[PDB]
């Protein structure tokens, strides 16, 4: 594949770690 | 990564740990680059500890909490430089910064006093109605110099511009004395007076 | 040969725009991405952000929003940055560089690194307009001399703005050449010295020229320095 389709699944995965780290430091805490 | 030590101090083949400090370092690993000046950028160490194949064994990569290391085992004259690391930042959405940058100074190289050279004006410029002495200040190995100009017997600070030591492995450095060509031939000599550490050398030049 | 090339110096006034080229070699350029580095006078390196060179999609870095476009011509390999609406402290080096991108060992996660580098363009806006360098020789005397070797050079003189390149016998001479980082004067024009030392024993025989370049202002000049 194009390597650059790694860098725009980093947009999408960025955003869901954002999501996912929120919600366990609220869930933990 | 984002913040980084300004300055940094070696001894001729021991080891230095330039360190880059940052929340996202916790997360994702730095790339480092050293820069040489006036020279363009060059990848040393990539994804925490992985070498190009171009980069010799004593740079070395590594990465702790919200920290990321770059060492240097051999540390040589070479090694001089600023080194940069590189890594996302704290954006939820993909960003990259760089660190602010780490300038290393590696120690006990063998020392050299400065050898001045001072050009009169040129003939030439004179009949363009300039004047510009020029005192060139070359191998040094500390590489601070302070220059002084002086006028026949009497000093003069109206005119000069004066460089920074850059390395050609021995430093070197330049200044500037603006005069127009009536005080040329209306100054007995003009002395270009370097000092470098505790030793200092002068130089003349007269109309003749 | 895998490189990148970049555009040459260029000197634009406040309110202008300035479009820098930077064309890849060697390789195949929709493959990977690119990005842009400035670099300020005495300043770090700064992200400005990368281009997907496979769509002409822009990504830009904080700080670097409006003014500053991204684009490429793919049937030549060419990336190009565009700034609008110049200002002065837009002043610097502009670097592009081949932005890679991996798998991390954890997912969810990448590493990246700029594998290659293109040289840089200067970038200088003022208000000023360019001035060409004159250049005076600085000859070998006596008092240039030290054993058997003498020193002789080239004062570039009152020039704007940056850079001038400084070559000797046309690049023929390169042992012995220093050429010394330029100093601004209080008129705001720039100067530098370019010296060559050589055996004594040449001067009456051997031609000594001074070939010094200044892109800005398109002007070449080559002098010829010998005793007297
Ligand atoms: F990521
Ligand atoms: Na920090
Ligand atoms: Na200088
Ligand atoms: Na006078
Ligand atoms: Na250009
Ligand atoms: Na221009
Ligand atoms: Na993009």
């Amino acid at each position: 594949k194009n390597e650059q389709e790694l860098l725009e699944l980093d947009k999408w995965a960025s955003l869901w770690n954002w999501f996912d780290i929120t919600n366990w430091l609220w869930y933990i805490r | 990564e984002l913040t980084q030590d300004p300055t940094v101090s070696v001894a001729l083949g021991q080891t230095v740990t330039i360190t880059c400090q940052g929340d996202s370092l916790r997360w994702y690993s730095a790339s480092w680059y050293q820069q040489k000046p006036g020279q363009t950028p060059v990848l040393l160490i990539y994804n925490k500890d992985n070498r190009p194949s171009g980069i010799p064994d004593r740079f070395s990569g590594s990465s702790s909490e919200n920290t990321a290391s770059l060492t240097i085992t051999g540390a040589q004259a070479e090694d001089e430089a600023d080194y940069y690391c590189h890594s996302r930042d704290n954006n939820v959405f993909p960003n990259w910064v760089f660190g602010g940058g780490t300038k290393l100074t590696v120690l006990g190289q063998p020392k050299a006093a400065p050898s001045v050279t001072l050009f009169p004006p040129s003939s030439e410029e004179l009949q363009a109605n300039k004047a510009t002495l020029v005192c060139l200040i070359s191998d040094f190995y500390p590489g601070a110099v302070t220059v002084a100009w002086k006028a026949d017997s009497s000093p003069v600070k109206a005119g000069v511009e004066t460089t920074t030591p850059s390395k050609q492995n021995k430093y070197a450095a330049s200044s500037y004395l603006s005069l127009t060509p009536e005080q040329w031939k209306s100054h007995r000599s003009y002395s270009c007076q370097v000092t470098h550490e505790g030793s200092t050398v002068e130089k003349t030049v007269a109309p003749t | 040969q895998v490189q990148l090339v970049q555009s040459g110096s260029e000197l634009k006034k406040p309110g202008a725009s300035v479009k820098v080229s930077c064309k890849a070699s060697g390789y195949t350029f929709n493959n990977y991405a690119m990005n842009w580095v400035r670099q300020a006078p005495g300043q770090g390196l700064e992200w400005m952000g990368w281009i997907n060179t496979n769509t002409g999609n822009p990504t830009y870095g904080q700080g670097f929003t409006g003014r500053f476009v991204f684009s490429l011509d793919t049937s030549v390999s060419t990336a190009y940055l565009q700034i609008s609406s110049l200002k002065t402290e837009d002043t610097a080096v502009y670097y592009c560089a081949r932005f890679r991108v991996a798998p991390a060992a954890q997912r969810g996660y990448f590493y990246y690194y700029m594998d290659v580098w293109g040289k840089g363009t200067t970038v200088t806006v003022s208000s000023a307009s360019t001035k060409g360098p004159s250049v005076f020789p600085l000859a070998p005397s006596s008092k240039s001399t030290s054993g058997g070797t003498a020193a002789l050079g080239c004062l570039v003189k009152d020039y704007f703005p940056e850079p001038v390149t400084v070559s000797w016998n046309s690049g023929a001479l390169t042992s012995g050449v220093h050429t010394f980082p330029a100093v601004l004067q209080s008129s705001g024009l720039y100067s530098l010295s370019s010296v060559v030392t050589v055996p004594s024993s040449s001067l009456g025989t051997q031609t000594y020229i001074c070939n010094v370049n200044h892109k800005p202002s398109n002007t070449k000049v080559d002098k010829k320095v010998e005793p007297k």
